RNA sequence: AUUGAAAAAAAUAAUAUAUAUUAUAUAUAUUAAUUAUAAAUUGAAAUAUGUUUAAUUGAAUAUAUUUUAGUAAUAGAUAAAAAUAUGUACAGUAAAAUUGUAAGGAAAACAAUAAUAACUUUCUC
RNA sequence: GAAAGAAUUAAAUUAAUAUAAUGGUAUAACUGUGCGAUAAUUGUAACACAAACGAGUGAAACAAGUACGUAAGUAUGGCA
C-alpha cells in the first residue's frame, strides 16, 4: 500500500453505472431473488392470507373512522435545534441536541386513507439463559421457534460480557425470527386462538407495554409454548421447552393506534392506558 | 382478441416459429417444447403443474388490457404519445417477449424483432440501458475520452463497430479495446442502432473519428487528430450499417486514415462520436449541410469547436485504443504516411 | 463419541438444516419460462389494481368524513365536539372475530350478556 | 465445563447458489372448541386436530356468550346450593 | 526466542535463497516469490527441518 | 416442488409402532440399479426421495369434517336472516 | 438415436467439436450440473427371481442385487457476537441515549426512535 | 391519488482503527463479503524532505515476474 487516502473521484456524465452488471462472476446473482430463473427462488403468494384479508374488508375502514380528527395538522417531533447566529462562534457549530432526548424523534402526522395502522413485522426473540452452560439448549430453542412459525430462525450470540451472571461474550444463546407477511399473520392469528387462551390467568397484554411509536410487545413462559400444536403433537420430542419475547411491529404512528389494531386482531388489553 | 388479430398490427408481433406458438397455446399440457431439441432430454422434462389455465387467464387478462389501451391509442394525435400507448399495449404480449428475449437484437431479422415497431425498439432500448450503455459510460469515463474531447455524451443511439475489410474475421469492438495496426489498417464499420422516436426521412447523422492522444512538442502536450469524418448520413432503424455501399464519397468530409501510434508516444485513445442533424421545419426532404473542408484541419481538430459552427448534438459513442506494434510501419508505408517518429522511453 | 442428548440435538440441528434434504433446481424450457412471467405479471398488476381499488375507496370515505364534519360544525356545535372526541382506547369487541375458513356449528348467536 | 457441539468445516455455499428454507409443510385441519374448522400449514404431520381449549371457549374472548371428576365420581351417592346453605354458617371466622 | 529465523530455498535449483521470520511452533511456510536466476516466480520451500504445533486435520467428510 | 424432504426421521422413531403405519401409507421412489436404462434420467435419491421431482408424503379420535359454506338461509333466499351469506359483509336496509 | 406424449432454425452464456487472424474470434450441435465427496453384523427403500392368496394385477412373504440412513448449523455478496491483522474487487454504516418486552433486576437479549421537495417506473381517479 | 425504485438532505468519525498518545479516516483509512494468499516479489532508483557525519523518511520513472479487477487500474506489507 503507496496510501491510505480515499478519495472517491468525479464524473462527467449522468448515467447511474450498475458496476455489479458489467463483471461477468455471478451469473446467478444478478437475477432477482423473486425471478425464477435465480436459485434463490421462493413462490412467495401461495395462498390467501386470511388475517390480512380481514383488515384490507373489516377493520381498514373502521381504524380510519376512528383516527379522524378534524383539520388535525403535523405534531412535529423533538428535533436538533439550530444555534441563534448572537456570537460568531454559531457559526461552524454543531446543532444543539433535542430538547428532552438525544435522540431525534420523529413526527406525528394526521391518519388519512394512506397512512392508516397496520402490521408491519413479528419478531421471536428467544435468549436462553442457561445456554451459557449448554450451547445445546440455544440449538433446541431455535427448532422450537422454527417449529412454531415456518420460518428460518437465526442464532442469537452474547454480545456482552459479565460476571455475576455467568455469560462471556460471543456464546450462542438462543435465537430469533423475523415474521414477515402471511407467516406472520399466522403466527398472530395462532396466538389469538390456539395459545393465549390455555394460558389460565392470562388478563391480557399490557397498555403500559410499547415503543413511543407503533411497536408493541410481551412474551410466553416455557409452560405456554407447550400450546402451540407443532410441539403439544409430541410432548415426548419436547422434554425442554424455552420462554420467548415477541416484538410486534406496526406502521402506527403512535402506540395506541398500534394496541387498537391490535384489538382489530383479537387481542385483549387489561392495563391503565398511558 | 385483439393479439390473434393482424389485420393492422405488424406481423413482427406474433412468432414466427409455428411449433412453439402450438405449444405457448394449447388446451392441455399434452406437447413437449421446441427449445429442448433431444428427444431423452424432452422425455426427461417436466413442466411445472397446472401452469396451463392460468397462463390462459394470464393472456386474456394481458389482452383485454391491450385492446383496452388500443381504445385510447387510435384516438391519440400527438405522435410520442401514440408510440408510448402503443408500447403499453403490447410489452407484455407473451410473443414479442419471447422474440425479443431469445433472438439477436444486434443483427435482428426484420421478420422476428422489427425496430420500426415501438414495442420491439423500446425493448431494445431497455436492454441497452441495462448492460452494453452503462458500460459504453465506463469506457468513456475511465479513459476519460468525455471531457478530453466533448464534455459530456448522453447516450442515446447504441453505437457498435467493426473491422471487416482489413483482415477478414467478424468481431463487434467492445469499447476500449486494444486492436493491432493490421485490425485496424483499413476502415471502420459503424451500426447506430437509434431506439427514440425521429424522422427516418428527414434526420441525418454525422460520425467523426478523433485521436486526442497525438503528441504536439510545440506545445509539450497532445493534440486531436480527425481520423475519420462523414456527414449527411441516413439511418433507419433496421437499415442502420453505416458501410462504403449507403454512405457517397461526398459524404466523407475526411477519409479514414488509420490509427499509427509512435513508438513510446504511448497508448492512443480513438473515440468515434455520433452526431444528429440539426432539423430544420418548413422544408420537405433532408436538409444537407455544408462544410468548409478548407477550414476544417485534420492534423488539429477542435471537435467542440466544429460541433457548435455545425449546432451537433452528440447521441452515440464508441472507443478502441491502439498502441505502437511491429506493422505501424508497414501500415503507414501502405497508405504512404511518413517513416513515423520514436520517442524516448523515459517521460523525463 | 456422542451422548443420546448430543444425538436428539443432532437431529434437531438436521430438522432445521439443508443438510441433503433439498431437491433439484427447478430448471424451465423458455416457452415454460414465458408463460411463467407471463401469469406473474398479470398477477402482479391485478394486485395492483385491487390496492387501488381499496386505497381509492378509503379515500373516498375519508371525503365523506371531512365533508360530514364540516357540516356538523357549521350546523351543530355541540355535536361536532361529541363526535370530535379522543378515542385513544377504543378497542374492537372481542365478538368481531376474524373470519375462519369453515364456519361454527351455531352460525349466529341471538341472545348474549 | 461448557457443554457444546464442537463445529466441523463449513459448506461453502456459493454467491448466487445460496437457496431459500422451504421447510416441508401438510395443511392441517384445526377444528376449534366450537365446529369452525381453519386450514394452516404445519410442520408435523397430522392432517386433522380438534381443540379443547381455545378463544371460541374462553370468556375473556367472549365476553357476551382430574381430581374434582373423581371427587363427583366416589361422592355420587350423596349427591353433595341447598348443601352449601346447610353447611355454611358465617358466625365462626 | 518466540520468533525464529529460517531459510526459504527455491525449487527451481539455482541455489537462490530467501530468509523469513515465523513463530517457533509455526505450520510449513512455502510462498512463491521471484527467483532472479530464473527470472520467474517459483515455489519457495523450508530447507532445514523443524517440530510443528500439530494442528488436527479438519474432517470435511463427516466422521461416524 | 421446491420443498425440502421431510424429516421422518425426527418426527417417527426408529423401531416403533407409529413409524410403522406412516411407512405403510408412504411409498419408496425407484432407486438406481446397475446395467438398466431409466429414461427420466439415473434417481438422485437422499433420506429416499427422488431430487429431481415433487414429494408426496400421505398421512376424541374423530374425523375433523368441516360445515358447509353454503347455507339453509341461503338456500331459501332468506333476506331478514343474518346466517344468509356468511363469505361477505351484509348491511342492514 | 432407441423409449414417453399426441422438414428444421433464427438470443446471452456455458459445454463439445472444427477452423479464421501476427484480432481470446466465428461456425455447427446441445442446454448438463448447482450443496455433493471413503468407511455402516442393526434402520428404511427399490428392482430382479421364487412361493402363496383374489392367464391377470393387487396383497403377503423369502433370497439376491443395488439404493439410501454417517442424520451437524452459513442458504446471504452475510455487514459492528466471535473467528485469517498483508493484496485486490464489490458493498454497507457505527455508537450513545431513550421507550418497551418471559425469567431480566443499574448491569444479559430483541425490537423500535430525523426529513421526502424534486426525479424514474408501475397501477389508478 | 397510491406502490416501488433511485436516492438526496440533515446528523455522525462520540463507535471502530492489532497496540500508547496525537493527527487522519463514513469519499471511509472502519465494517462485511468473493477471489486470493499474490506486491510481507527481483535489478536500477532520479528528485525531494530531513540532515554535522553515520544514519533516517516520502518517492516519480525504467526493466523482470506475480495477484485481484469487465475495465480503469491497484498492490514493492499493515491509516500514519
Ligand atoms: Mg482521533
Ligand atoms: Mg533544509
Ligand atoms: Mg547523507
Ligand atoms: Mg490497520
Ligand atoms: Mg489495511
Amino acid at each position: 500500500p503507496k496510501s491510505a487516502c480515499s478519495l472517491v473521484k468525479p464524473v462527467h456524465h449522468l448515467v447511474k453505472i450498475d458496476k455489479s452488471k458489467l463483471s461477468p462472476r455471478f451469473p446467478e446473482l444478478k437475477y432477482d431473488k423473486s425471478d425464477i430463473r435465480s436459485p434463490g427462488f421462493k413462490p412467495k403468494d401461495t395462498h390467501a392470507d386470511r388475517l390480512n384479508d380481514h383488515y384490507l374488508n373489516t377493520l381498514q375502514s373502521d381504524l380510519l373512522l376512528i383516527n379522524y380528527s378534524h383539520n388535525a395538522a403535523v405534531v412535529k417531533g423533538l428535533k436538533q435545534r439550530a444555534w441563534s447566529g448572537d456570537s460568531p462562534y454559531h457559526l461552524n457549530r454543531p446543532p444543539k441536541n433535542p430538547r428532552g432526548s438525544k435522540a431525534q424523534l420523529p413526527d406525528i402526522h394526521p391518519i388519512k386513507w394512506s397512512n392508516i395502522p397496520g402490521l408491519e413485522s413479528v419478531v421471536i426473540n428467544c435468549f436462553v439463559r442457561e445456554a451459557r452452560e449448554n450451547q445445546l439448549l440455544a440449538i433446541t430453542a431455535a427448532l422450537q421457534l422454527q417449529q412454531i412459525t415456518g420460518c428460518k430462525p437465526h442464532p442469537i450470540f452474547s454480545k456482552n460480557d459479565v460476571p455475576t451472571w455467568k455469560l462471556r461474550k460471543g456464546h450462542q444463546m438462543g435465537a430469533k425470527v423475523e415474521l414477515k407477511g402471511k407467516e406472520m399473520s399466522q403466527f398472530l392469528s395462532t396466538l389469538t386462538e390456539i395459545v393465549l387462551p390455555r394460558i389460565r390467568e392470562y388478563k391480557g397484554i399490557s397498555n403500559q407495554s410499547g415503543n413511543r411509536f407503533g411497536g408493541i410487545s410481551f412474551g410466553l413462559t416455557a409452560e405456554d409454548i407447550k400450546f402451540f400444536p407443532e410441539i403439544d403433537a409430541n410432548q415426548d420430542s419436547w422434554p425442554k421447552t424455552f420462554g420467548m419475547h415477541i416484538n410486534i411491529n406496526t406502521s402506527a404512528q403512535l402506540d395506541y393506534q398500534a394496541r387498537t389494531l391490535l384489538s382489530g386482531f383479537q387481542f385483549p388489553f387489561f392495563g391503565e392506558e398511558k | 382478441h385483439i393479439w390473434s388479430d393482424f389485420t393492422t398490427r405488424p406481423s413482427s408481433l406474433s412468432i414466427q416459429s409455428s411449433k412453439v406458438k402450438n405449444y405457448l397455446f394449447q388446451k392441455k399440457a399434452s406437447l413437449d417444447p421446441p427449445s429442448i431439441s433431444r428427444r431423452s432430454n424432452r422425455i426427461k422434462y417436466s413442466p411445472p403443474e397446472h401452469i396451463d389455465e392460468i397462463f390462459r387467464m394470464s393472456y386474456d387478462f394481458l389482452e383485454q388490457r391491450s385492446s383496452k389501451f388500443y381504445e385510447l391509442a387510435n384516438k391519440t394525435k400527438n405522435p410520442l404519445k401514440k408510440d408510448a400507448l402503443l408500447i403499453k399495449a403490447e410489452i407484455n404480449n407473451p410473443e414479442v417477449q419471447y422474440n425479443f428475449q431469445f433472438n439477436n437484437k444486434l443483427n435482428n431479422v426484420k421478420d422476428i424483432i422489427d425496430y420500426d415497431v415501438p414495442v420491439y425498439r423500446h425493448l431494445g432500448k431497455q436492454h441497452w440501458e441495462s448492460y452494453g450503455q452503462m458500460l459504453l459510460m465506463q469506457r468513456l469515463e475511465t479513459l476519460a475520452a468525455i471531457p478530453d474531447t466533448l464534455p459530456t455524451l448522453v447516450p442515446r443511439a447504441e453505437v457498435n463497430i467493426k473491422f471487416p475489410f482489413s483482415t477478414g474475421v467478424n468481431k463487434w469492438i467492445e469499447p476500449g479495446e486494444f486492436l493491432s495496426s493490421n485490425v485496424t489498417s483499413m476502415r471502420p464499420i459503424f451500426k447506430i442502432q437509434e431506439y427514440e422516436l425521429v424522422n427516418v426521412e428527414k434526420q441525418l447523422y454525422t460520425v467523426l473519428i478523433v485521436n486526442p492522444d497525438v503528441p504536439d512538442l510545440s506545445n509539450d502536450s497532445f493534440k486531436t487528430a480527425l481520423c475519420y469524418g462523414l456527414v449527411n448520413i441516413n439511418l433507419t432503424y433496421n437499415d442502420n450499417l453505416i458501410d462504403p455501399r449507403k454512405f457517397h464519397s461526398s459524404n466523407i468530409i475526411a477519409d479514414y486514415l488509420p490509427p499509427v501510434p509512435e513508438k513510446n508516444a504511448g497508448k492512443q485513445r480513438f473515440v468515434v462520436w455520433v452526431f444528429r442533424q440539426p432539423l430544420i421545419e418548413d422544408k420537405q426532404g433532408p436538409n444537407m449541410l455544408e462544410i468548409d473542408r478548407k477550414e476544417l484541419s485534420r492534423d488539429d481538430f477542435d471537435i467542440r469547436q466544429f460541433t457548435k459552427k455545425y449546432n451537433l448534438t452528440a447521441i452515440g459513442a464508441h472507443i478502441w485504443r491502439s498502441e505502437w506494434d511491429a506493422k505501424v510501419a508497414a501500415v503507414r508505408e501502405k497508405y504512404g504516411l511518413p517513416p513515423g517518429r520514436v520517442f524516448s522511453r523515459v517521460r523525463r | 463419541s456422542l451422548s443420546p442428548l448430543a444425538q436428539r440435538v443432532v437431529t434437531q440441528l438436521s430438522v432445521m438444516s439443508a443438510s441433503r434434504k433439498q431437491p433439484k433446481l427447478l430448471k424451465l424450457a423458455r416457452e415454460d419460462l414465458i408463460k411463467h412471467q407471463t401469469i406473474e405479471k398479470c398477477w402482479s398488476i391485478y394486485q395492483q389494481q385491487q390496492r387501488e381499488r381499496r386505497n381509492l375507496q378509503l379515500e373516498l370515505q375519508y371525503k365523506s368524513i371531512e365533508r360530514s364534519m364540516n357540516l356538523l360544525q357549521e350546523l351543530s356545535p355541540r355535536l361536532f365536539e361529541a363526535a370530535n372526541a379522543s378515542e385513544k382506547g377504543k378497542r374492537f369487541p372481542m365478538e368481531m372475530k376474524v373470519p375462519t375458513d369453515f364456519p361454527p356449528n351455531t352460525l349466529w348467536h341471538y341472545n348474549f350478556r | 465445563t461448557r457443554i457444546t457441539l464442537p463445529r466441523r468445516p463449513a459448506k461453502k455455499i456459493q454467491l448466487g447458489k445460496s437457496r431459500p428454507a422451504i421447510y416441508h409443510q401438510f395443511n392441517v385441519k384445526m377444528e376449534l372448541s366450537d365446529g369452525s374448522v381453519v386450514i394452516r400449514r404445519s410442520q408435523y404431520p397430522k392432517g386433522e386436530i380438534r381443540l379443547i381449549q381455545d378463544q371460541r371457549n374462553n370468556p375473556l374472548w367472549n365476553p357476551s356468550r382430574g381430581s374434582l371428576d373423581r371427587f363427583n365420581k366416589r361422592y355420587s351417592s350423596l349427591f353433595s346450593t341447598v348443601e352449601l346453605s346447610e353447611e355454611n354458617k358465617k358466625k365462626t371466622q | 526466542s518466540k520468533n525464529s529465523v529460517i531459510k526459504l530455498l527455491s525449487t527451481a535449483a539455482s541455489g537462490y535463497s530467501r530468509y523469513i521470520s515465523i513463530k517457533k511452533g509455526a505450520p510449513l511456510v512455502t510462498q512463491v516469490r521471484y527467483d532472479p536466476v530464473v527470472k520467474r516466480h517459483v515455489l519457495f520451500k523450508e530447507a532445514k527441518k523443524r517440530k510443528v504445533a500439530e494442528r488436527k486435520p479438519l474432517d470435511f467428510l463427516r466422521t461416524a | 416442488r421446491l420443498m425440502w424432504t421431510f424429516p421422518a426421521y425426527f418426527y417417527f422413531k426408529k423401531g416403533t409402532v407409529a413409524e410403522h403405519k406412516f411407512l405403510s401409507l408412504q411409498k419408496g421412489p425407484i432407486s438406481k440399479k446397475n446395467g438398466i436404462w431409466f429414461p427420466r434420467g439415473i434417481p438422485d435419491i437422499k433420506h429416499g426421495r427422488e431430487r429431481s421431482t415433487k414429494q408426496e408424503v400421505k398421512l376424541v379420535n374423530r374425523p375433523v369434517i368441516p360445515n358447509d359454506r353454503i347455507t339453509e338461509a341461503d338456500r331459501s333466499n332468506d333476506m331478514k336472516s343474518l346466517e344468509r351469506q356468511l363469505s361477505r359483509t351484509l348491511y342492514l336496509l
